[PDB]
DNA sequence: CAGATTCCATTCGAATCCATTCGAAAATGATTACATTCGAATCCATTCGAAGATTCCATTTGAGCCTGCTCGAGCAGGCTCAAATGGAATCTTCGAATGGATTCGAATGTAATCATTTTCGAATGGAT
DNA sequence: ATCCATTCGAAAATGATTACATTCGAATCCATTCGAAGATTCCATTTGAGCCTGCTCGAGCAGGCTCAAATGGAATCTTCGAATGGATTCGAATGTAATCATTTTCGAATGGATTCGAATGGAATCTGATG
């Protein structure tokens, strides 16, 4: 399911970031800094579900994960 | 029910911009970036008081607060705000 | 004669005051001008970042405001960027 | 036939993408791999919609702001292409490796 | 008679000064439980024995009879988890000595 | 008169290592990472009250509580630990 | 006091490389260095002063250095908490 | 007359100031630094010796692992000598 | 072959561990309320299935712009030595500043009774 | 054309005023640590100057490899619609943490006796550099 993350929208990401050429062993570390980052937030959202004794993962478990990871994000309720 | 800071915020941008709107989504940005301000002075404020063997909080800790963690130029006017309203308060 | 009027203010003081005192530890009291303070400062921080929002939108030939115009507005002011290092959900990135 | 000089059409990508504020990796998919993470830690999980828009703002920024750490790497070592050793340069001075 | 309560819990950190502790971080109202105590009691000496483990092998190592802040930074840094826990400076440690083989 | 960790740390050196010693900065170090642990789980476990609208602080907030802060295998092996200590303590 | 940054010397700065693990130096790093210095140490004793300065006092304790260099992000183990 | 080459005496002085523990810098001058600085904050202060020694033991902490750092920049653009283009670079990614 | 670094011997001096007096605080026992847990009753909001026009994506080809390797010149940092300098270190005095006690006097929380004030419903004409 | 930002009406929290009761933190005095200012030496560390070598920079070639364009065609997006699953609220009945009053066990500060690492004094290898 991580190579459902093209090609082209690496590309775009890059591009937006201001690179202008790429090499071509660039998409698989980026898949794997992904999936690193990814892993790392969705633990502590689920550890935040789990301790209020729900089963559906909410924004405020996200928020509060994110705040708690460094990452600060504003305009999903926090 | 549920509290937001979203009357006060339109009733500052009616004084200061009497022409414009704002929408829906700045409004959800707003009221996140004020709840973080408060937490943060709060926090610090707290801490103040525990180190030197209080109990009480007054403006002073809010003063030592704004000071600590407010940069540079953005220090000076608040403090000047702050105290403003509290002699305002304090005479009437 | 409500606490704000008396401070010439438009943020709550009675609020802030009862949000205060639910952060103080165990057997902590809250004085009364530490909201006046408090509000006075909220204020303050509230009206610039509106005003430089407003003033970009002015420049864009808009009426209302954007999460794009409060990205540009934080992003172009040395203060205000030190100050705020969260995300905004919509304001994309400063060309360069 | 009309050909454009390799150079120009990446200029012209640059500014079209710096100059918008929408999402740039589909929905459908990082919606599954989302998911397909997520089973590792808990079985039978349910998702709200703002939760995976909230990961995909989060993810966004994270890969941009990468790059332009990156982008800085290759320009110190008198290149224009950006290769793995600039990202791992990037991540190990910023304090993730 | 009278039997304290770490000898109950099996421990030799304190519960009733960690739970006096633990009562005077409680914002506004709030109560504590008498069994966040003991929790609180093993996690603290479960780490100390690890630090303090893997510090005395270091010291043991050089032929030395005590622990000096050297070994605590020579036994800190060369695991990776308490590494990554452990963030602050020790005064008196120094650095790991790595030569890059470039430079060789 | 002041407190301090000293005399547990002595005794739990003693467990470990029965014919090692301490110095005197040493023991200023361990005074200083106990104390910073100890300050450190007691936030996250307010935080984690606050959030769900409750007032007491029971073991599930500090188990929690260590299930974040706490990498790899140490978080498993601080709640074993934790674990029995409590069960031990009940019964 | 006057020009007090030149007494950070040149072979002060050699042996901070060394320990850093740095075989040849060129001929400006050590303006770089000095005005690095200087500005951490101002931004720390702002911080450390402004602590002092609330409690009513005019010593500069050891604890107020602490507590900035825990501000900052600079945690410090052996000189009190 | 015996000479060594260039090099050499370089890595010597790299495991000798590697295996020790004490600080690098005078401790006067770095006094009388820490007091000019701080003059421009309040007059007439007075210091404890635990704060200037604090003082002391942060600052070479932070130049090493700068250093560190800059060994790393210097390293990726195929040099073995250390410039200002090294230690710009590495502050500027730390975000500094 | 001349320099530098790792081993063992010996006496010394700074440093740790054990012993004592006693205050600050922890464990026991009743008595109260306060907060958390255990059943129903709506009723939103997440998951699963279907249809399809279209727009993103994947594959092949051609070629020229970027990167890598070799070579020569020069230039800037390392190494050695003599002369001068400023730190360390060991007392002496003095004076500026905390920190602890004992009264007071300013200021906050608690309890009732109003008299505001903000949040929840639709309703439209207006920037995008 | 279409989505949405600002108004209008009510009702249930919830601030604002008056009157104590009492924590709590200013105001003066007194001790003592503690930091600042002087004075006098060895001796180790810093500062220039000369010499020479190795590392950095720039130029001419050659091979590698990324980008731009055209053709299928596939799979993300939008809309519709049941089935039902799980958060959320409202009551009684419990579980347990707080608060006094005693009694005594424990840990903090001050003294005193080994003892174990911190400077010398060498000897034995290890290694580097020119031949």
């Amino acid at each position: 399911n991580i190579q459902g993350i093209t090609k082209p929208a690496i590309r775009r990401l890059a591009r937006r970031g201001g690179v202008k050429r790429i090499s071509g062993l660039i998409y698989e570390e980026t898949r794997g800094v992904l999936k690193v980052f990814l892993e790392n937030v969705i633990r502590d959202a689920v550890t935040y579900t789990e301790h209020a004794k729900r089963k559906t993962v909410t924004a405020m478990d996200v928020v509060y994960a994110l705040k708690r990871q460094g990452r600060t994000l504003y305009g999903f309720g926090g | 029910r549920k509290e937001s800071y979203s009357i006060y915020v339109y009733k500052v941008l009616k004084q200061v911009h009497p022409d414009t709107g704002i929408s829906s989504k700045a409004m959800g940005i707003m009221n996140s970036f004020v709840n973080d301000i408060f937490e943060r002075i709060a926090g610090e404020a707290s801490r103040l008081a525990h180190y030197n063997k209080r109990s009480t909080i007054t403006s002073r800790e809010i003063q030592t607060a704004v000071r600590l963690l407010l940069p540079g130029e953005l220090a000076k006017h608040a403090v000047s705000e702050g105290t403003k309203a509290v002699t305002k308060y304090t005479s009437a | 004669v409500s606490r704000s009027q008396r401070a010439g203010l438009q943020f709550p003081v009675g609020r802030i005051h009862r949000h205060l005192k639910s952060r103080t530890t165990s057997h902590g009291r809250v004085g009364a001008t530490a909201a006046v303070y408090s509000a006075a400062i909220l204020e303050y921080l509230t009206a610039e970042v509106l005003e430089l929002a407003g003033n970009a939108s002015k420049d864009l030939k808009v009426k209302r405001i954007t999460p794009r115009h409060l990205q540009l507005a934080i992003r172009g002011d040395e203060e205000l960027d030190s100050l705020i290092k969260a995300t905004i959900a919509g304001g994309g990135v400063i060309p360069h | 036939p009309h050909r454009y000089r390799p150079g120009t059409v990446a200029l012209r990508e640059i500014r079209r993408y710096q100059k918008s504020t929408e999402l740039l990796i589909r929905k459908l998919p990082f919606q599954r791999l989302v998911r397909e993470i997520a089973q590792d830690f808990k079985t039978d999980l349910r998702f709200q919609s703002s939760a995976v828009m909230a990961l995909q703002e989060a993810s966004e920024a994270y890969l941009v702001g990468l790059f332009e750490d990156t982008n800085l790497c290759a320009i110190h070592a008198k290149r224009v292409t950006i290769m793995p050793k600039d990202i791992q340069l990037a991540r190990r001075i910023r304090g993730e490796r």
